[PDB]
């Protein structure tokens, strides 16, 4: 576990707040106008502060146009945003140019453990009743408790819209809540002060300015602008995951580290920053472990190095080393490796974190910017049971005061001890038990607030005269003999749980022998499993009154519908299957039931079956390998692991590419040598093509004294065995591993005769007609002449599997089907579409725009149709992926090197980062995608699903084909218009004027 | 992406798009990759999913959009899905080797039916309703067998 | 440093070393097709690892000075690879790099430092096809030697086998 | 040198196991050291010693 | 390309048995993952120079040759250089032969139209209304030969090689070197009827309103990767039986 | 160890921490295993931990403080844990 796990090249900087602010705002719209959030929900204000915190003049204009254009008459929710929005657009105009604060709004929740009379135990954290604000929390924190003895009422849970106006106003306090501290009474959150005897006693004044700064931090919120923080140990739902959310709101520049670096761990941290991080806030997620000395000797160097040396250029202002590993059940005779390891994560490396920011503080000469340390301490010093060596770990941290005065690092580090109080999360079922002893237990977000108030500009000075302790313990040092007082509260919760488990089952069993289960089975209700009912996703047609309203009233009778193009079907064969099962992992991030059965059927996991299997009539999905029946409710459990394991961008599976193994790219070489005695002969097989290399280089004897005949030769040739060597571009977005056309109804001959890419294109054209209510292509000919069904499809290279067969395979001397050139084309891939489905009838175009072919295809497809050449046109595009193509793209340095993505700790499912600071190139995938576009009025008298209205398509280029790999202005010309004189109004833009002319 | 975003800005900057009304960047390729030729037909394919769904997917692999992209004040770069109240039009732009650009925009189908008389519309309505069912039938027989 | 740089700057531009003057910059040098610029800068990066951040404007002679100092006779990976291909691809059978290097220090007597230079200068003027006999290889190496030497300025019994045959 | 090799064809006596052994014995010493110096790089040559 | 010596892949004749087989010190780096664990190692330094020690059971590395029939084609006149027309020396070394033909034909096509410098078009028409709807058959077959066939032969191929294999990127140099045109610019590939398709899309482009001026046309090349395929299709006339 | 302050805490200290703490812990942690296997529970072994009042009050003694300070946590356990019958803590003091 001491294995090094951090790379300077492995960091991950999140800073683009200026964007997430316009995202979070727009996100509010579509919860409020969709009633997902109501005017009473705590998040509308717990979110409005996160967007205020990210205020800019650009964002003001972003919500000005959005609010000022929200038509409130559309519904009551449209009024709820029209009114709430205007607050933010006026609130954000004030807190512009002011430092961003965090102001925690969540309802503080208390513990609540309830056992069923069925004997089933469950823990719930319900919202406390006496404290519904954070100010209510800090006062009941000040009043102490009955054992610790020796109101601006707002619209929080009532009207969140009017509270929005209260966020920017600085609701100043007059009666300081530090006055509410009763004499002889210790509050719940008190700082401490060493006495000349040596101990630490509750000081009242020194614990007053802490505690009111909290209460100030709760009405106005605290800002952490210009902070620079390291914080280790921040797992999802952990102690310091909630300080991170607070550090980030304040505008802190943070370093968070993680032990388990993966993609779900950063897509976590991405959602943290996109939600919370405010102007100037910055977090870096690096991989890390505390227990590796060679890894703290390297994380701080990475933080104290210039952005030229690859470093970070920062300087720490606060350190929060919270990172710990659990160990339980470890008593004194069980203390071993796992503990001796945990001692290093907590003690001797938190020591060498501080012991090694000084070396950097002191080499620069920085002695006026000291880094406040926040040691997470605890009152548990061997008072609980067998926590392992967790005690003398966190007990041997208050010795960090005997040194701030003794040693030399006082100017660069300032200790600020803290307390793990009783925070729930990370034993959770007896919290409600203890709180009956006048003891407070903290939610994580609550203990977040406390440690976070330990950074308040007030305390920061207070730490900077003397090391402070900050007892954030609810009073758990007062309840005496807490160990078994604890161990009893839970030993009772298992009795009262298990006895109502045993008594309940036997009485239910008693009820089965006096009445019998013959009548008790009618009480076992029949409960039905949903079945997979795929859909076609036809556009819904709202009634005519609804649509005659959305369009201008003058529009009717004003369009030549023969000239309005319109998409009518579409389909796809990607790495995610059809266009129905990619829109799921696109929009919804995970598969439905109808998406998991379809991805199960097109990957050849489940089959169908009706008839009699196991004698019994089985009708429904079955295994395909074992043929053993499987219900569509147990398919997401049984397969979703592999379906997602083998779909989308993946490490390249070689058997999808007939042996292409990117770690063994094959090439051409020669071999090692011998002791010299060698002329060299031949045999009697292929003398016929193969006879014109050498020359006249023999020691012939044409006299029959020998008997068997072979050309006699010597050194000086070049010959015949290829060889192999490694490669880097190592992932591509395959089609889901296992995809056979056989599944769709494509014959076995065609797949053996046709190139893979065409084999994709057919599957997409049937589904595109399926998706258009055209189940057999000939129905087209009921309405249109056979010569008016076009095709304007095209590929990139196309047929690259055949070019591989002739330009590369044929001279390798292996069987290549002699029809091979016919498939290499791009013309002859939309041919089989006509050869096998359509029977269409003209000169049929075929674009090849290296990557923009599929828009060009729509361009020529549209101009074809309103020219009058065709009423119906297939458009679209398709291409494949093999090594003849990727390797070329490799040496162009166009697709992302994969090894240098495995050294950025990037993962396969994330190496395609469009519009990203750390983008490195792209990822070639394989597949097809087509769509049937028709005239309009034909679609209305044919009765087909109209999905869109291609109102414009236009390809553009600079000039002569000059230099391919660089893009340019080209398309900007689709906006060429003349603004020389705009003072007068252009009548043609109005419809009420164009309607009169018509 | 530096250039594609650049050019979208001017054609909104030039056409007088309202200040503070950016278009929303949908980056389909994070899931699928780059199907060298099939690209604009995956992203036109998705763009139609959107018009009828009102659901704008997000770049679930967008760690940190580059600062140099901030100067383009006419474009967002989402990272979470966004159930809107309805998209009215989508622009599909695409670029490739050889300076072949290409930008096609799609309008929402419902703007069409505003151009036809009523009796013809609900006539077409019944017509599709029947085809939908038939297509449902055929899709399931084939899918099975 | 200048030697290697110039030689490596002409190998990726299919032109002889004379066509490329050190005074000019790669920016002009590429011609525009920036695809080669990245490759040319990347090829040198692996053969020097050290580089300023924006070399594309620094002249050839100016960019060589920085590399000349740091680099010390370490022919590098890229250079090593390139030379290996040259001898492998275009040299007769049995005429490996070892043989060529030995011949240079035997028939012309040049050490490793001088030997490497001659071999490095041979890459610039590669023969368009594989040489036939050892004579061609020997002549080519000798012909290249003059250029390399000039590029720097440093000019320059039987019966024991008869019976040894008979028993065979 | 020649009559040697062809003569080893006949006994099927591999002249190079005396090195394939030595080569695999070597890289599983480098990667074995690679562990053994990671610890001295993280435990320190005072602790391990 | 010598149609009487079409090159292919074969193996050679045998010896008297005494042979393990070594290697040298040059290309160990890409080329190391064929054989397996088939050595008689001695890792004890008693030897001195190091080479992987192996035996019979491989497949290796010299192509071979054998005859062919389709033996005539209509070359361009022997000796035709673009240099004669004014095409630079870099471009010919960088560009595929077929594009090198296409440029020469576009200048002469403008020469033949009283348009001596392409920019005069822009005196009358907007830069975005000069189209191009040219296309090839296979196109760039000399580059496909370089990557799908040449690159794994281990010989120097210019790393920009995929850019020329396209059909899009042959009418690119026309815009890159002559026109400076301005849109989405189409490109047909009709295996043999591309040059009429090119006029079809070329006309519908223009009366659509997209362009006022359009280059149409077609082009293709001939090498053995193409003829041999056409040979076994039995589509082009066998020459020996002629 | 002397002269070892916070930026000098390394191997020699991380070693000394084991001589003093985590192995005095595994001395007691391993006479119990023998106390308990025999069944001996009436003859407990009094431990005498050498403690000190120097808890980072002196200068740079290295990690000698949180070594001998994290030994009074040996009372939070004699009551908490199970080894009470075999071991009896009796802290002490390095005076001067
Ligand atoms: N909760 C309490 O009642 C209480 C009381 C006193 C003190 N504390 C302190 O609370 C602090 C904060 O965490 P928590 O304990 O509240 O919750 P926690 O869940 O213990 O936090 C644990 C974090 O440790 C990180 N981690 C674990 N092993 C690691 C290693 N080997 N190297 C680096 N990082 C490692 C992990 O980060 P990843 O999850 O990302 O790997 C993990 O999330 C701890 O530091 C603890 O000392 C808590």
């Amino acid at each position: 576990g001491v294995a090094t796990s951090f790379s300077r090249k492995k960091a991950r900087t999140f800073d683009s707040s200026w964007n997430w602010a316009k995202q979070s705002l727009l996100s509010l719209y579509f919860e409020i106008i969709h009633g997902v959030l109501k005017n009473v929900d705590r998040e509308v204000v717990s979110e409005a502060i996160n967007i205020m915190n990210r205020s800019n003049d650009a964002l003001i204009k972003f919500m000005e146009y959005h609010i000022s254009n929200t038509d409130e008459t559309k519904g009551e929710n449209y009024q709820l945003v029209k009114t709430l929005g205007e607050q933010l657009i006026e609130n954000c105009k004030q807190v512009l140019d002011v430092d961003p604060v965090y102001k925690d709004v969540a309802k503080p929740t208390g513990p609540k453990t309830a056992i069923d009379k069925n004997g089933n135990i469950t823990y719930s954290e319900e919202p406390r009743e006496k404290v519904r604000k954070l100010s209510q929390y800090v006062q009941e924190m000040a009043l102490g408790g009955p054992i610790t003895k020796e109101d601006v009422e707002d619209a929080l849970d009532k009207d969140s819209t009017k509270e929005v106006a209260s966020l920017p106003n600085k609701s100043t306090i007059s009666k300081t809540v530090s006055s509410t501290i009763p004499r002889e009474t210790i509050p719940f959150l008190h700082l401490r002060k060493k006495t000349p005897a040596g101990d630490w006693k509750y000081d009242r004044q020194l614990s007053s300015l802490f505690l009111d700064g909290l209460e100030k931090a709760a009405f106005n919120g605290v800002t952490f602008k210009d902070k620079y923080v390291l914080i280790t140990g921040a797992g999802k739902g952990s102690i310091g995951a909630e300080v991170l959310q607070g550090l980030l709101q304040g505008g802190a520049k943070v370093v968070v580290t993680t032990s388990r670096f993966s993609k779900q761990v950063t897509d976590y941290y991405q959602s943290i920053y996109a939600k919370y991080g405010a102007k100037g806030s910055t977090l870096i997620v690096v991989p890390f472990n505390q227990g590796s000395k060679q890894d703290v000797e390297a994380l701080i160097e990475f933080i104290y190095d210039t952005e030229k040396n690859g470093g970070l250029g920062w300087d720490l202002d606060a350190i929060i080393p919270f990172a710990a590993i659990p160990e339980q059940g470890i008593e004194l005779e069980h203390i071993d490796s796992k503990s001796e390891f945990a001692h290093r994560i907590m003690l001797t490396n938190i020591l060498r974190m501080m012991g090694c920011v000084k070396k950097q503080k002191s080499a620069r000469g920085i002695e006026t910017r000291p880094a406040q340390v926040i040691l997470p301490m605890s009152p548990n010093h061997g008072t609980f049971g067998g926590d392992g060596m967790y005690s003398e770990s966190k007990l041997s941290l208050e010795t960090l005061f005997n040194r701030w005065h003794s040693e030399s690092w006082a100017n660069q580090l300032t200790v600020c001890g803290a307390i793990i109080g009783w925070t729930r999360g990370t034993n959770n079922i007896i919290a409600e038990g203890i709180e009956k002893m006048g003891v407070r237990t903290f939610s994580q977000k609550e203990m977040a607030f406390n440690l976070l108030g330990l950074l308040t500009p007030e305390v920061v000075e207070l730490c900077q005269k003397s090391p402070v302790m900050a007892d954030l313990n609810g009073g758990l040092q007062f309840v005496p003999e807490l160990k078994e007082f604890t161990a009893k509260l839970r030993k009772e919760l298992v009795e009262t749980s298990e006895v109502r488990k045993a008594v309940s089952i036997e009485t239910a069993l008693e009820h089965k022998v006096v009445n019998g289960n013959s009548a008790d089975a009618a009480y076992a209700q029949v409960e039905i499993q949903p079945r997979a009912n795929i859909q076609l996703d036809f556009p819904e047609l709202k009634p005519y009154k609804q649509v005659k309203q959305i369009a201008p009233a003058e529009l009717e009778g004003l369009l030549d519908l023969e000239r309005v193009i319109v998409v009518t079907g579409f389909a796809e064969v990607g790495p995610w299957g059809s266009a129905r099962t990619r829109w799921e992992m696109e929009a919804f991030g995970e598969f439905s039931l109808e998406g998991c059965v379809e991805m199960a059927w097109i990957m050849g996991f489940i089959s169908y079956h009706n008839g009699n299997l196991k004698g019994r009539p089985y009708t429904g999905w079955v295994d395909s390998k074992t043929k053993e029946p499987v219900d569509d409710k147990d398919v997401k459990a049984k397969y979703e692991t592999s379906i997602l394991e083998h779909s989308g961008i993946r490490l390249i599976e070689p058997e999808l590419f007939n042996g292409y193994n990117p770690e063994k790219k094959e090439m051409i070489q020669e071999v090692i040598v011998e002791e010299d005695l060698e002329p060299f002969e031949a045999s009697k097989e292929t003398a016929e093509q193969f006879k014109h290399q050498h020359g006249d280089k023999v020691d012939i004897f044409e006299i029959p004294e020998t008997g068997e005949y072979s050309v006699k030769l010597l050194k000086g040739a070049t010959l015949y065995i290829p060889k192999a060597l490694r490669f880097d571009r190592l992932v591509a977005g395959q089609i889901p591993t296992g995809w056979n056309a056989k599944t769709y109804g494509i014959s076995d001959d065609i797949i053996s005769q046709v190139d893979p890419i065409t084999l994709f294109v057919l599957v997409s054209v049937v589904e595109a007609f399926i998706a258009s209510g055209i189940t057999d292509p000939y129905e087209m000919y009921k309405y249109v002449h056979v010569s008016e069904v076009g095709n304007c499809s095209g590929s990139g290279m196309g047929g690259v599997s055949a070019l591989r067969g002739m330009f590369k395979d044929r001279f390798k001397d292996e069987p290549v089907q002699n029809d091979i050139l016919q498939e290499s084309f791009i013309n002859t891939m939309s041919a089989w579409v006509n050869m096998l489905l359509i029977s269409s009838s003209g000169p049929i175009k075929t674009p090849v725009g290296a990557c923009a072919t599929s828009v060009e295809s729509v361009d020529i497809g549209v101009e074809t149709i309103l020219s009058g050449k065709a009423r119906i046109c297939i458009v679209g595009g398709y291409d494949d992926f093999q090594e003849e193509g990727s390797f070329e793209f490799g040496n162009m340095k166009a697709t992302s090197n994969t090894l240098e993505e495995f050294e950025h700790g990037r993962t396969p499912a994330e190496m395609s980062r469009p519009a990203t600071t750390t983008r490195n190139g792209f990822m070639e995938a394989q597949g097809a995608g087509i769509q049937i576009i028709m005239q309009a009025d034909l679609a209305l008298k044919m009765g087909v699903p109209i999905y869109g209205i291609v109102a414009m398509a236009a390809t553009a280029t600079d000039k002569i084909g000059r230099s391919v790999p660089a893009p340019g202005k080209g398309i900007l010309t689709t906006a060429r218009e003349h603004h020389s004189s705009v003072k007068y109004a252009s009548p043609n833009l109005n419809m009420k004027y164009r309607k009169r002319q018509l | 992406d530096k250039n594609e975003s650049a050019t979208i800005n001017e054609m909104m900057k030039h056409l007088g798009r309202s200040e503070g009304n950016p278009v929303i960047g949908v980056f389909q390729k994070f899931l699928t990759g780059h199907p060298k030729g099939a690209a604009g037909a995956w992203m036109m394919n998705g763009a139609l999913q959107i018009l009828n769904s009102g659901i704008i997917p997000g770049n679930r692999n967008a760690d940190n959009v580059d600062k140099i992209l901030e100067q383009f004040e006419y474009v967002l770069y989402p990272s979470k899905t966004l159930k809107t109240d309805g998209v009215r039009a989508v622009s599909i732009t695409s670029f490739g080797f050889g300076q072949k650009g290409g930008q096609a925009i799609v309008v929402h189908p419902d703007y069409l039916y505003g151009a036809i008389t009523e009796d013809r519309y609900n006539e077409y309505v019944a017509k599709v309703s029947a085809r939908e069912k038939s297509a449902y039938k055929f899709f399931h027989n084939g899918m099975i067998y | 440093a200048s030697l290697l740089l110039h030689v490596l700057v002409a190998h990726k531009l299919k032109k002889s070393l004379d066509s490329i003057p050190m005074s000019k910059t790669i920016k002009d040098l590429v011609g525009g097709k920036s695809t080669v610029q990245n490759e040319i800068l990347g090829d040198l990066g692996k053969e020097f690892g050290t580089t300023p951040e924006k070399p594309e404007e620094t002249p050839l002679e100016e960019l060589a000075e920085t590399f000349q100092d740091t680099f010390s006779g370490a022919l590098g990976k890229q250079s090593s690879s390139l030379l290996s291909r040259l001898i492998s691809s275009k040299m007769p059978g049995g005429f490996t790099i070892t043989v060529a290097r030995k011949y240079l220090q035997t028939r012309w007597g040049l050490p490793s430092g001088r030997q490497d230079g001659v071999l490095l200068v041979a890459l610039s003027n590669e023969p368009a096809a594989r040489l036939g006999s050892e004579a061609d290889a020997k002549a080519f190496l000798d012909s290249m030697a003059q250029k390399y030497a000039s590029i720097v300025g440093v000019d320059l019994l039987e019966e024991i086998t008869k019976d040894h045959k008979v028993l065979a | 040198r020649q009559q040697l090799q062809v003569l080893a064809r006949y006994l099927k006596m591999d002249l190079d196991n005396g090195e394939r052994k030595f080569l695999k014995e070597k890289d599983t010493v480098a990667e074995l050291q690679a562990q053994l110096d990671y610890l001295n790089a993280e435990l320190g040559e005072f602790f391990v010693n």
